[PDB]
DNA sequence: TGCGAAATTCCATGACA
DNA sequence: ATTGTCATGGAATTTCGCA
DNA sequence: TGCGAAATTCCATGACA
DNA sequence: ATTGTCATGGAATTTCGCA
């Protein structure tokens, strides 16, 4: 503070203020000539508080905060002191988007064989038909198989319905899905371990995370619309035919159905695939095996150029689910406890509760 | 000739009337030919119209080439034949008072009578909750003839609920005497 | 048809049937044994029935469409019949979404003047602070200086208070707003035509277009919230510090706040810039006109690497602004009239009313 | 000494009690001492706090270092003091009985007393929706003295409505005799 | 006539619903 | 008859202080 | 042993809110 | 304690029919 500046105007060397500018009194300042103006050099006693007003403004950030500064001040390392208050701005810092982009995306492999891991999720409200307003959707991962049940709520009550009903069929090893009330309630934990599936949940608020339902989704949806058009909003008598027409659809990059990879053979629908008319049905589901896992599986695409990756201990913000109007969109900064994977980590909430969440809820704390 | 495939034929049949559970009264049968897949379907009435409509969730899922039924009215009726036609489904009968299945479809058909009088004794009104876990246990069931279930045979997979005991499906002295005391 | 059929039987060669595989009759029926197996070939005049049947059970695109066909039929360049299909299918037309994305942004000239154009807009609704419910914001597009004031609805009438109060300080020549039922109405015409102020929309359904005060709402909401932050959003009294908090912060790209812009001189604000002290208000309004005529302007970015550009004539599918549950997200195919210029047009609605629009509110129509 | 600059001072009075508008009966005047760029403002009363409401608007655009002003009660009161104390505007005023502006902004000032004069006349009691024109005009006004416009000063550019017609300002046969039937 | 560190510039990222 | 924009904070690049 | 055209594969684009 | 997906239709590439 004074002290620096005294030994300063008397010709002596400080680290920090370069020596070939000339530094003195005027008005019971400390002022220095630099090359765009004569600036004051407040004591380092004030700078803090220089730095706080100068941000408070407008809630700057690094360069709009420094050019106030610059108008009346200099002294050494600015920015850094601009720094040190811009990760402390509790608003800010809530408040601000990031501008680091999530890492690329995982592509899990797919499920080995079917009935190892159902996707289930609901669709609606919709248009009521019949009294009927959701449809819940079930996804078999391996073979893309679905099923569709109409539904009054999207509640546990009719899931489990539901599924009793499918399960007829057979039971699967794992169910995913998201964090609705539907599959979160007890009344569907105890459902599941009565037959010994064990339930599988999304990080909150990543519908990518059930990307093999959701994308199923759009293409019910995509059928009821064209089947609809012209005519009235009547889905319930032709969910029966979209769930036949979608398993017995090709997906190009396979070519396959999902009826095909389920059953190695096609059912009386219209086009039924005649190649192993002559194999037996052992030798047919052989070349099903083997066609079960040659199938075409996505790598994990570049990094775009600004991405992050979470590190044990690392600072992050969890993003508000459903932010007030005006209200921020952050969450306090909270710490990485475990990385999961590159995409999913647990953070202690300040609070502190374990979360487990997607970095796609996530921004690193600026600043440090 | 080439050889049977699932979806070859659906063997169809009724069976009740049988006490009332959750208001349903009979149980349509449906048997693959091939694998011996059992699907199960609780109606009111042996009616075309609930026959009709049970298939109807069936054939939404795989649709037979053909399937066979006795003469009951339900399966002789045009409108039950109009339903077929629009389908491609090919209708087969057995000869009235002469059914004819297959030895896999007969031996099947005798089980599922088994399995349900077995189950309904002590709990005679509460069959309606149990038809899903009827069905695994015959689909899970070891066919002593194929070396398969009928799930291995229509998935080309073990199943997550291998049913590893080889039951009794013979009814204990003590549901003999239960069971001609439900009668009386 | 059944004419070149017979002619092929015989072994005589007919253009588009290989002369390399045998051809035959059985079961009343041509058929052909190639590799993958043996197909029916239908009669020309079958054809068309047969496309449609294969695309009809889930309204499928070109390969999954094929993969159907190709399972008991074969004939020459069947492709070329299933997109003839795919072009008439009304219901795949208007309900797919497109795999085109839209040229390249423009980045039109900044205004020259500050009054030359302004950019208005609502905000909200927001939480009620004094039965005030929005906010017009008013933006000068050269120097980005901002007018805010509160309205309790986005009416025509608060729009004509609120400038009125505003152009006694001076009359721009344009104002550029988007279609909002506040700026439309003749109310709002009359109003600006007996000022000698032109008005100019932004294409429908496409706020890029009042990009610049749609950017300057994100700083508004952005302080707020920040201002905000653990008390009751009353947020009324503080619009006058917020406008003066903005109109005076640093632009980093430009090194100018909006202030500085519009008047060349910093007001008695906190951090005044004090280096024209000693120039003349005339030496100073001349550096001013010279640092108007200096700014940074971005360029058009790269296309992507699919992108589509407008062509007189083209059909094209505009967007359905507010689509029903279940109903399709396109318009019927309609004419390109004329191209404003490369992200706008002019189409003929089939109706046929003439629209202008922007490319992102359009999709070609596929399959020509 | 340095250049003289917009918002070095502003000079501010008041203009009233006129015919009641819109319920409004006074002006306050603002004029940027080295632009001659005015803003009126309507109120209800020359009070501190209609002075501070007024000013408050005026300040969320610019904030001037010095404001000018005669010894009104609204001006000296310690309200008034204190609000431009928050604003770190230095208060200044001329001696009582004695005012003093500039020449620029006595000219200023006189202008705007005789353009409200002469369109208050007929129209008395509307003058309320005329302040946003009488700005305009008086804004868009030659400076004899200086080569420019107050808005060409403030804004560094020509403006979009140019007053070409430097008008008459003088009352007409007809006002003269209008005027002195409204006092009546 | 070149080094280490600071200052400045660049620019992907996301949000105005 | 019209058209994206720009704060932000790490990283890249440039400039500064000294020799 | 290479040409033109057809078939197949590749893959950016956008949507499941 | 968990993780995107895949129909789509032009364009790129490969294969086919013939020589
Ligand atoms: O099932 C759900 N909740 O229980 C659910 C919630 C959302 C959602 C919320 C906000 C925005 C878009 C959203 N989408 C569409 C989507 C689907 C898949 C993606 F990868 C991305 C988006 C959803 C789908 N399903
Ligand atoms: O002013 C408006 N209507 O009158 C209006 C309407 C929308 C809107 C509609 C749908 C989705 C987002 C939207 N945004 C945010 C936004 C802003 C600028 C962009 F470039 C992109 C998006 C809007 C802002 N303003
Ligand atoms: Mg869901
Ligand atoms: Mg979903
Ligand atoms: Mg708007
Ligand atoms: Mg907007
Ligand atoms: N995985
Ligand atoms: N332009
Ligand atoms: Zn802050
Ligand atoms: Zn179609």
């Amino acid at each position: 503070l004074d002290a620096e500046l005294d030994q300063l105007l008397q010709g002596h060397y400080i680290k920090g203020y370069p020596k070939q500018y000339t530094y003195f009194l005027e008005d019971g300042k400390v002022k220095v000539s630099r090359p765009e103006g004569v600036k004051i050099i407040p004591p380092q006693s004030d700078r803090q508080k220089i730095v706080l007003q100068a941000h408070n403004l407008a809630h700057t950030g690094r360069e709009a905060t420094l050019l106030k500064i610059a108008n009346l001040y200099w002294w050494p390392n600015m920015r850094k002191d601009v720094v040190k208050q811009l990760g402390r701005c509790q608003q800010c810092l809530i408040t601000n988007a990031s501008n680091k982009a999530s890492g690329p995306i995982l592509r899990p492999d797919r499920p080995q064989k079917p009935f190892d891991k159902f996707f289930i999720d609901y669709i609606g409200p919709l248009p009521p038909s019949q009294g009927y307003l959701y449809v819940l959707v079930v996804v078999d991962g391996m073979t893309g198989f679905t099923w569709l049940y109409p539904t009054k709520a999207p509640s546990t009550s009719a899931t489990v319905k539901s599924l009793n009903v499918l399960t007829s069929i057979a039971i699967p090893k794992v169910i995913h899905s998201d964090q609705g009330a539907a599959f979160t309630s007890s009344t569907f934990a105890e459902w599941a371990k009565e037959r010994g599936i064990h339930l599988e949940f999304s990080t909150p608020y990543h519908p990518q995370s059930s990307g093999k339902v959701e994308r199923k989704n759009s293409d019910i949806k995509r059928l009821l619309t064209k089947l609809l058009v012209g005519r009235p909003t009547k889905w319930y008598d032709l969910l029966p035919v979209v769930q036949l027409a979608l398993n017995n659809t090709y997906s190009p990059v396979l070519k396959y159905t999902p009826h095909q990879l389920l059953f190695g053979i096609d059912s009386n629908t219209p086009f039924a695939n005649q190649d192993t008319l002559d194999l037996t049905r052992e030798e047919e589901l052989s070349l099903l095996q083997e066609i079960r896992t040659s199938l075409y599986h996505p790598s994990t695409p570049p990094a775009s150029s600004r991405s992050w990756s979470p590190v044990v201990g690392q600072l992050v913000q969890e993003r508000v689910a459903r932010p007030a109007s005006l209200r921020p969109r952050w969450h306090k900064p909270s710490t990485v406890l475990k990385v999961l994977n590159p995409r999913t980590v647990v953070i202690l909430d300040h609070l502190g509760n374990n979360r487990t969440v997607s970095i796609d809820n996530l921004k690193p704390t600026s600043h440090q | 000739d080439r050889p049977q495939k699932p979806f070859d034929k659906f063997f169809i049949d009724y069976i009740g009337p049988l006490p009332p559970s959750q208001g349903y009264l009979y149980v349509l049968v449906v048997v693959d030919g091939m694998t011996g897949f059992t699907w199960l379907y609780p109606t009111k009435a042996p009616s075309t119209s609930a026959t009709v409509k049970s298939l109807n969730v069936l054939t939404s899922i795989a649709i037979p080439k053909v399937i066979h039924s006795d003469q009951g009215a339900a399966f002789t009726s045009s409108t039950f034949a109009e339903w077929a036609k629009e389908r491609g489904i090919h209708l087969e009968f057995s000869t009235p008072y002469h059914p004819q299945s297959s030895g896999k479809v007969e031996r099947k058909n005798s089980d599922i009578k088994r399995l349900l009088t077995k189950l309904l004794v002590g709990r005679p009104t509460k069959w309606y909750d149990l038809l899903p876990v009827v069905q695994l246990a015959l689909n899970n069931t070891y066919s002593p003839v194929l070396k398969y279930t009928p799930h291995q045979l229509l998935f080309g997979i073990d199943s997550n609920t291998p049913f590893a005991n080889q039951d009794t499906l013979d009814l204990t002295r003590e549901e003999e005497l239960s069971l001609l005391q439900e009668i009386r």
